[PDB]
């Protein structure tokens, strides 16, 4: 109901400005006679009333305002001369009416314009041009004021309408931009376009290679027993915020966060040759930060980290409550290796060795060999 | 009845003098510009004199310095002094405002003949 | 760059319409003389050129168009009489310019309007009113055409600008509405407003009572071994779509879907007295549908279902990749009872009995007693 | 023979009212949830009403506050009061349980037409 | 003494260029990731650049394509080339590892001012 309010506001301001223009005209007149004054009180009163009575219903009220305007100007112009400037007002109004009325009434609007034109061709001929009523000069000043008012009314009304339109656009763009930013945060951009379409299809993407890291907390049930639930949720949020910012720095992706468990995936939105190295370095950094960060109890929070690597499948499932997801054998391997991983350590398999031994340090202990860290030498 | 009636035309020798008078009813002359027009037959009528509201006047090149346009408010009339009259000025003279001028709503004018008799 | 294109389009169409109007005027003139024709070729050519040369840079080009317009009309009007109608054009232009130029140049625009007014007061006085050039009547037709053109140009230009604005609004509203619908689908409405704010705070909500249902697949690793991964993902999506629609029918909420596991929560967005009954009935219906639905292999897909009840905590955590979540002891109970549940059966504890025995059927076998189903009698 | 037969559909003007009845043989309605479904042609049939075992009901957003789902145990039937009927509701209406709903084992439904005649 | 000292900040016009240097004592840069941070006052300090052990780097969206993060092992230092500088980048710049980043154990940074003088 916004197109509404644009129309109604411009009509109200237009009525106010015309009344203001007419009153100055009014006081200026001297020895002009009250045969005009009787019509003149009527015109001013009706113009002032229509904005106060613009509830009665429908589009008939704005049209009644114009009926009054046309009748008033015709009546004044007939008695006075053509040189006064009744001619210029009809021309302003012809352009103004189309702006005032909405698009579904364009045809009607066009007719109104024609009606105005029909008067003007008559106005030069039928009206006795230059019928002079009392002082002459005073009609000098009337013509000049007519020109200036005809310009100013149109300028102000047009500018006001433009202001409403631009401003509605501004609030609009902000209101949309916030939601778009949130959606962009929630999901990768490419898949968002696929979601938006009304156009239902399965999203399945096959990826030759990828790597998954799973991290979990130890003895969380303990720490829950001795702490209030509300405080515990805050602690979890703090921890995961730090982890999220580290991830965003490394450029890797996290699909989801489930309770204690934290999941990271490398290279599915885009493949890269060195995904495994990046994941290993990120895991080392995460262990450092975790051994750092502190819980309300004051005990350190150990984390078990398991890494797996292999092909994966990505895409949403369901018809409701979507999220990016991932799948593959590597996920099973990662969940396993995290589950059996010791406190404060990182566990990886025969594969993850092939790729990380050249380029990182692992040893000791399917068979699994612990990931110490990166090589000091460079 | 918005009308303009001319008068003062007639018969005269080359080099004589006339005063064509124009009286209008239905309008106010003080707030109107104004023109004196004239038809021979070889053309539509070609404007020879014009006087505005404010006192300014102008003339056709063929006639300037010879015919004078003047006014009477208390009257609501306009006059054309005419001097140095000649066979080319033998014509039929009208009087108007631009609005009637362009709408075709005109009087009969007044005849002016320049010849020896 | 859309405000852009509105401005530029209206300018181009305006130039086209003025040229079209001028050419008809042009051909109509007879025995008018070529002293005018020389100016007249210049005006028409420049008007036609400016839309083709509107690249040169900046706001100087649209202003140059108006400089040409003013000079041309002043020059024509001086020679011809005032009654021709040079006066009406300046008045149309005064209103039109404000629309043509943007808001950051409003002040300049206002000045232009004043400039036009400055001419009009001069135009009546300075110009020799009613200088007549060849046939008289022909100037009749000129004045009438002047009026009609002055009306029509303004009407068309205004309507065209309004059309652009309304239409931009339409595409806009659609483009925003799709994203809003997706976001509404993803998360409950109330918490979405809390997310949207720039305004960072923890979201923790304490709920006195709630109930959780966990459902899981049996031997999914098998079925994965003998089936292609791509087909397996499609099967999962089909199953979860059916389950989602059943849930939406029952009115309950599902927080997330993780691999085989399916989680449903009752009564957290709004508490209700009979949440447990609703959850039990929903579980029975889900078992029916699951025993129905069929996998690619053709073997039935059994499901293990465990239900728990108790207080819970709800809210997002992290700083990235949010989703609604839930927490509490009931979640531990539910995960446990699902894990130990037998194939094709529903398992519930001493609590869930208190509330469901009066009103449902349970028995046999912390201690747990299997949920047969609902009482036949009514 | 596990079957559900619909009835009560037919011809009516915009804004009228209907009562679609659904009777099932082969099952017990008291221990079953239940849904009213409807096909136009632009889609598969979209669930508009649902009533559970226990009395709970739910509706599609396009229709809520206008159609009412109610029950009859001693019968083994379900009814759909329908109010404020309109051209969008002109459709072909079915009635089912989720099991038959998902297995495709359905009746013919009942026709409902909203138009002036 | 595990410390990181910044340097190279100062005074410059819009569109100029800087090179902020970061030297650390107490650790080995080759085995560490790394970040450049910056505080205006309207917020805590928001990470604009990050370089990992292995050569990978990333940037905030507001700044990408303009500032470059580079390294010096034989040094144990990190550098931030900065281009296309502007009033929004007038800030106070810090340099760290994630561990110190999260523990609050930081230096004073270096001031960078973008304005005409
Ligand atoms: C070849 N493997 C697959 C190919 C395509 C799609 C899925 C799989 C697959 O192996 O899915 C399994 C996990 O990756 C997948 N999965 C588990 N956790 C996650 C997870 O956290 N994220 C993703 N994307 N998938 C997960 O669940 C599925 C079952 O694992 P569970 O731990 O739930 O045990 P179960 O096999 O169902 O037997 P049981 O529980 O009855 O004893
Ligand atoms: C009093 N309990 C809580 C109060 C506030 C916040 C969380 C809890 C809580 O118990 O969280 C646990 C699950 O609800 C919560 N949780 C598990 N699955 C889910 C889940 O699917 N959804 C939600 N919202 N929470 C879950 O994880 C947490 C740990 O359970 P795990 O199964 O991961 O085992 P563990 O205790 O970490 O020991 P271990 O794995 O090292 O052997
Ligand atoms: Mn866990
Ligand atoms: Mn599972």
């Amino acid at each position: 109901v916004a197109r509404r309010q644009r129309v109604l506001t411009i009509t109200a301001w237009l009525a106010v400005v015309v009344t203001g223009s007419f009153a100055l005209m009014q006081l200026a007149t001297g020895a002009g006679g009250w045969y005009i004054a009787l019509i003149n009180v009527f015109t001013a009163v009706t113009f002032a009333i229509v904005p106060l009575l613009h509830r009665f219903g429908g589009l008939v009220a704005p049209l009644t305002f114009i009926g009054t305007a046309y009748v008033a100007i015709f009546a004044i112009g007939w008695d006075v001369g053509t040189d006064a400037g009744a001619q210029f007002f009809f021309l302003v109004a012809a352009a103004l009416v189309v702006l005032l009325v909405g698009i579904e009434h364009t045809a009607l609007a066009v007719g109104l314009a024609a009606v105005a034109a029909g008067l003007v061709i008559a106005l030069e001929f039928l009206v006795p041009p230059d019928t002079g009523l009392q002082p002459p000069w005073a009609m000098s000043v009337s013509f000049v004021l007519t020109t200036v008012s005809a310009c100013g009314v149109a300028v102000a009304t047009v500018w006001f309408a433009l202001r409403d339109t631009a401003r509605a656009e501004a609030v609009m763009e902000a209101e949309h931009d916030r939601s778009e930013a949130l959606l962009a945060n929630m999901l990768p951009a490419s898949i968002a376009e696929r979601l938006k379409e009304p156009e239902r299809n399965i999203i399945a993407d096959k990826y030759d290679e990828a790597s998954v890291l799973f991290a979990d907390i130890v003895g969380f049930t303990e720490r829950a027993s001795s702490t209030a639930p509300a405080d515990l949720v805050r602690f979890l949020d703090r921890l995961y915020s730090a982890f999220d910012e580290l991830v965003d720095q490394h450029g890797l992706e996290k699909i989801k966060v489930s309770g204690d468990s934290y999941m990271v995936v490398s290279g599915v939105p885009r493949p890269r040759p060195d995904h495994t190295q990046a994941l290993a370095d990120f895991a080392l950094d995460m262990t450092n930060v975790a051994a750092q960060l502190k819980d309300p109890r004051g005990n350190p929070v150990p984390l078990r980290v398991g890494l797996a690597t292999g092909p994966v499948v990505a895409g949403v499932v369901g018809s409701r409550r979507f999220f990016y997801d991932v799948w593959g054998d590597a996920v099973n391997v990662a969940s396993r290796m995290e589950s059996t991983d010791s406190v404060g350590q990182i566990q990886v398999p025969d594969e993850v060795y092939e790729r990380l031994k050249d380029d990182f340090v692992l040893r000791e202990r399917m068979r699994t060999w612990y990931l110490i860290g990166r090589k000091v030498a460079a | 009845q918005w009308q303009l009636v001319e008068s003062g035309g007639g018969l005269v020798q080359a080099g004589g003098s006339l005063r064509l008078s124009c009286t209008a009813s239905g309008i106010i002359l003080s707030i109107n510009s104004m023109g004196w027009y004239r038809q021979t037959a070889g053309n539509e009528r070609e404007w020879v004199a014009f006087s505005t509201a404010g006192g300014s006047t102008t003339y056709a090149d063929s006639v300037k310095g010879r015919f004078t346009i003047s006014r009477d408010n208390a009257k609501n009339t306009v006059y054309l002094q005419m001097n140095s009259l000649k066979p080319e000025d033998t014509a039929v003279y009208y009087c108007n405002t631009p609005a009637g001028r362009v709408g075709g709503t005109w009087g009969q004018g007044t005849p002016v003949t320049v010849s020896s008799h």
